């Protein structure tokens, strides 16, 4: 999971 | 402030090949020069804009058959139906014309790009 | 020896999201708690383990109503539906309670494990 | 395009  | 999971697209798509690979929930034959191809229309759509304007016709929408044009070679179509269930374009020099002129005509402009310039470099 | 198109399976869901916003092709209804939820089939079985296993029954695959236990939020199957076709999680202080415990009945296992890891943190 |  990663800040798009 | 959506959190974003990088492998969800891949992995939904190598799903949707596995249902493919099984015939699970295909709901389209699509025929060309008399071999068939089991499909969703779904994924068609979301990869070509032939199928795309096909299925978003009110009297296709409901086909269970779509025929090609006779021009349209099954190698060059199997690839690309490939192309789309897992993002990988199998080309070589035995058959990029066939691919490029079947993705062409399927409106798939990524692939065409590749073609071209793979097509410009032997040149 | 295939060549690979790195934003492919990004761009089919892309498209395949923009069909469920013009209602394209949806060919199932989801209810919760009397709300109603259009979507793919094919789609839900990509994402959920509940929905493939409902979609790969003999009998469930016909059906154009699914009905889900009524224990389940609607807003948590509201953002897991929109995680489904995005990859896009809105996760919240005060949803995640609800978030974590629909993707543990859709069978949404990364959706399950993020949920646990930021509860995690707040304790 | 890349070589997967
Ligand atoms: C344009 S809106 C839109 N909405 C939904 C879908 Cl399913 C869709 N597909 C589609 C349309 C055109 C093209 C492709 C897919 C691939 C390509 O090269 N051209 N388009
Ligand atoms: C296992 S073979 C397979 N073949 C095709 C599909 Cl459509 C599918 N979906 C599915 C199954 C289980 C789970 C998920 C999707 C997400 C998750 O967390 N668990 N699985
Ligand atoms: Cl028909
Ligand atoms: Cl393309
Ligand atoms: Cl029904
Ligand atoms: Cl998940």
């Amino acid at each position: 999971w990663v800040i798009p | 402030s959506c959190i974003q999971f990088t492998r969800h697209a891949s992995d939904v798509l190598l799903n949707l090949n596995r249902l493919r690979s099984r015939d699970i929930l295909t709901d389209v034959v699509i025929v060309v020069s008399r071999e068939q191809f089991r499909a969703h229309k779904t994924v068609l759509m979301a990869c070509s804009g032939l199928f795309y304007s096909i299925f978003t016709d009110q009297l296709k929408c409901n086909l269970s058959v779509i025929n090609l044009d006779p021009e349209i070679n099954p190698e060059g179509f199997c690839i690309l139906l490939d192309f789309m269930y897992t993002s990988r374009l199998n080309l070589r020099e035995g058959n990029i014309m066939a691919v490029m002129a079947t993705a062409m005509y399927l409106q798939m402009e990524h692939v065409v790009d590749t073609c071209r310039k793979f097509i410009k470099a032997s040149e």
